[PDB]
């Protein structure tokens, strides 16, 4: 047992950043194995409240009325479990919009049916979820190559409505990943690829953009970072835990109550990205937020 | 007009040896929260264990209209606290109980505004 068992996960180390390896098959050590669980408890409640853990450790930038969406929301089960996570992590008065391919019940205060592709929106969010994953990805039938589908829906969304200052937390596995996507993080203050504890036996991870620039910071190779992941998850096996479930005294995000301005692609100095970069500062209008989902008509 | 009444048709259906609605979304928290019924966030106590709202309302869980002016749902986007010994059947649970307006317990069930 590693003191990173008592940790919520693992982070993607600097120096597995760095490396230049070529894309290998992930043969993780513990591939299949479960945690254990506290009784009663769902995986993916477990998974959604280990990555929050991790986010509160990290400059996220948290305003009065601040705007979550998470996409990917839905499961078999009919149910949210990590919507109700981000409820109960996230600061009352959050507004919070999630959405599914497939029918699903919420505790957000909007749910949007359908693909990712039919969601529209006027507004920017401070923080974007994506749980996001096309159970194709399955028919592993060739090379691995980056995959698209919903995830340049989710590259789009980033660029265009994302808050500077905002974050996000995009899952990804060995096969189910993007190359933009991976290009995009290096648009951000700083980023990890970070695995929970208890689904360490998986190559799940989620991509952390931690404060939005809206231009790039770091030239990434998304083919080239994607081997990096995959060699430190072969490389660094990690051991299942469900320690940091245990203590849920300090769960709840603090309202650092963030400062929101209305600037222009003008008064965007280095004054401002030293605020944007520790969480300081958000970027966008205070308008009412309007969502809309795209209805195809046939007969 | 032919009302469905799912709250009736759901204990007739218990009654009857029938599994209860499975997959209610049970929180992880300190269980050291006040004990009330219905919450902006967990509160259950030593004796409760915390669910999400939405995953706990037959209307919601069924997809079928809310008997409350304008559909408005009061567990969608809250958290209910239920016993630790009913916590096999939360729909059933919160439909069978009252919640006090008083003090906000479940009446049966640590609301004290009596003894
Ligand atoms: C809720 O979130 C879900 C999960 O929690 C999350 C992670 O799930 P995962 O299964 O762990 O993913 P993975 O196997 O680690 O990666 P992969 O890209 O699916 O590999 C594809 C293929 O490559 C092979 N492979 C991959 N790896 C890493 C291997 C290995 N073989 C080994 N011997 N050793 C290994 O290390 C194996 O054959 C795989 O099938 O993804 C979501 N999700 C999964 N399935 C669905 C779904 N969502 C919706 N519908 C779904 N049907
Ligand atoms: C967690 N994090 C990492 N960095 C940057 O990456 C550096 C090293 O990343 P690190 O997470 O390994 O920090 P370290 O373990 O050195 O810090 P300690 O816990 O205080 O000892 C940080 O010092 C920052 O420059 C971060 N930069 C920003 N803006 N926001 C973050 O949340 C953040
Ligand atoms: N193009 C797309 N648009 C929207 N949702 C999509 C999608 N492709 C896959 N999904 C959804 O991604 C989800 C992955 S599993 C999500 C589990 C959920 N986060 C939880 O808390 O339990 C599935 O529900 C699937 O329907
Ligand atoms: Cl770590
Ligand atoms: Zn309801
Ligand atoms: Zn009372």
């Amino acid at each position: 047992a590693s003191s990173q068992a008592w940790q919520p996960g693992v982070a993607m180390p600097n120096l597995y950043k760095m490396q230049r390896m070529l894309l290998e098959k992930c043969d993780l050590q513990n591939y299949g194995d479960s945690a254990t669980l506290p009784k009663g408890i769902m995986m993916n409640v477990a998974k959604y409240t280990q990555l929050c853990q991790y986010l509160n450790t990290l400059t996220l930038a948290v305003p009065y009325n601040m705007r979550v969406i998470h996409f990917g929301a839905g499961s078999d089960k009919g149910v949210a479990p990590g919507t109700a996570v981000l409820r109960q992590w996230l600061p009352t008065g959050t507004l919070l919009v999630d959405s599914d391919l497939n029918d699903f019940v919420s505790d957000a205060d909007s749910t949007l049916i359908g693909d990712c592709a039919t969601v529209h929106t006027a507004n920017k969010w401070d923080l974007i979820i994506s749980d996001m994953y096309d159970p194709k990805t399955k028919n592993v039938t060739k090379e691995n190559d980056s995959k698209e589908g919903f995830f340049t829906y989710i590259c789009g969304f980033i660029q265009q409505k994302l808050a500077l200052g905002g974050s996000v937390a995009i899952k990804i596995t060995e096969h189910s990943w993007n190359a933009d996507l991976y290009k995009l993080m290096g648009h951000f203050a700083w980023w990890t690829a970070f695995v929970t504890n208890v689904n360490a036996s998986s190559s799940e991870a989620f991509l952390i953009g931690c404060n939005y620039l809206g231009k790039p910071r770091e030239q990434i190779d998304g083919y080239v970072m994607h081997a990096n992941y995959i060699f430190w998850r072969n490389t660094n096996p990690i051991q299942l835990s469900s320690y940091s479930l245990f203590d849920m005294s300090k769960f709840p995000l603090k309202l650092r109550g963030t400062a929101v301005m209305s600037l222009k692609e003008g008064q965007i100095n280095d004054m401002i990205l030293s605020l944007l970069s520790k969480g300081r500062l958000i970027i966008r209008e205070n308008n009412r937020v309007v969502i809309s989902s795209d209805v195809l008509v046939n007969n | 007009a032919f009302a469905v009444d799912a709250a009736k048709a759901y204990k007739d259906y218990l009654a009857s040896g029938g599994q209860p609605i499975t997959n209610c979304v049970k929180m992880l928290c300190t269980h050291t929260g006040t004990g009330q019924a219905i919450t902006v966030t967990p509160e259950a106590n030593m004796d409760q264990e915390s669910f999400g709202g939405a995953s706990c309302c037959l209307y919601c869980r069924c997809h079928i209209d809310h008997p409350n002016p304008k559909g408005f749902c009061d567990l969608k986007g809250k958290y209910v606290q239920i016993p630790t010994t009913c916590a096999n059947d939360p729909v059933g649970f919160t439909l069978k109980n009252t919640v006090c307006t008083v003090c906000g317990m479940w009446k049966g069930y640590g609301c004290s505004c009596d003894q």
